[PDB]
């Protein structure tokens, strides 16, 4: 479904900006 | 510029990304943290462009399924807005992994994440419209059945009438009463829900108005137009109640451009 779909991306999204934090920072 | 999050779920999915952005902002101010390198994020966008094309193809079965014309029309240009941003996320993990320190792939990451936040929003709001326009019809079914009460004479059809509308009704309250769970003003969640309170409370005195129509119909004492009439009266009340609905909803939406 639409709306679990969209959690999945917005998960990501948040997966890879913490991701994008200097090691470490 | 930043997309508004118009109701509860969409607040709660997307406002945690949204605020995870302005941190990474926030953070690169500061200047123990700018100048660090980025590290390798071609798996994390790898995970990213997994679930751009998982939602791609929900909305696209989506659209395919739907008898929405509005929402065919609306979602695919949502589609390329959040495809766009992740081609850019794309490109961004490419020029960081060779180049760990450019500014410009930095700029691409966030605006990458930016485009699919809004993306999102803009797909996730379409969908709120429709489900939305799936009440109003719903409602509008009630309003234009309640018009049949003008053909109703005989104690059958009255029978009929209430069996048939009791539960249109039932319907339209539990659909009235998610909704306003999902609005973020209190304005139109006490607006809907005082009307639907009053259709409510307005039914068993149009099914009695109806049934002093017929019945005078039958027994004859003479006083039908005024039965006719009141009965007429409790439909028009019924009716604006609805309306209102009706109207509070398109108004709690049409929120984007777009169809």
């Amino acid at each position: 479904p639409l709306l679990q779909a969209a959690k999945g991306l917005a998960g990501a999204v948040s997966e890879l900006l913490r991701s994008a934090q200097p090691a470490s920072a | 510029h930043m997309p508004v999050f118009h109701t509860r779920t969409i607040e709660s999915i997307l406002e945690p990304v949204a605020q995870q952005i302005s941190h990474l902002v926030i953070m690169h101010e500061e200047g123990e943290v700018d100048g660090k390198a980025i590290p390798d994020l071609t798996a994390p966008v790898a995970a990213v462009q997994a679930a751009v094309s998982n939602l791609v193809r929900v909305g696209k079965e989506t659209v395919q399924t739907t008898e929405d014309q509005i929402l065919k029309r609306d979602m695919p240009p949502a589609f390329i807005k959040v495809e766009n941003a992740c081609t850019k996320l794309v490109q961004a993990a490419q020029m960081l992994q060779s180049d760990p320190y450019s500014v410009p792939a930095r700029d691409y990451l966030i605006d990458g994440s930016r485009g699919i936040l809004s993306g999102t929003s803009d797909l996730l709001l379409t969908f709120d419209e429709a489900e939305v326009r799936k009440i109003i019809r719903v409602c509008k079914g009630i309003l234009e059945y309640l018009t049949v009460a003008e053909v109703v004479e005989t104690m059958e059809d009255l029978v009929t009438y209430t069996k048939n509308l009791g539960p249109g009704m039932t319907k339209m309250a539990k659909m009235i009463d998610e909704r306003q769970q999902e609005l973020t003003h209190q304005e139109h969640r006490v607006m809907l829900v005082n009307s639907m309170n009053t259709v409510k409370e307005l039914l068993p005195v149009l099914i009695s108005a109806m049934k002093i129509f017929v019945t005078t119909k039958n027994s004859k004492n003479q006083g039908i137009e005024e039965a006719l009439k009141n009965r007429n009266f409790t439909v028009e009340k019924m009716s604006a109640e609805i309306n209102e609905i009706i109207r509070v909803l398109q108004l709690t939406s049409w929120d984007e451009d777009a169809w």
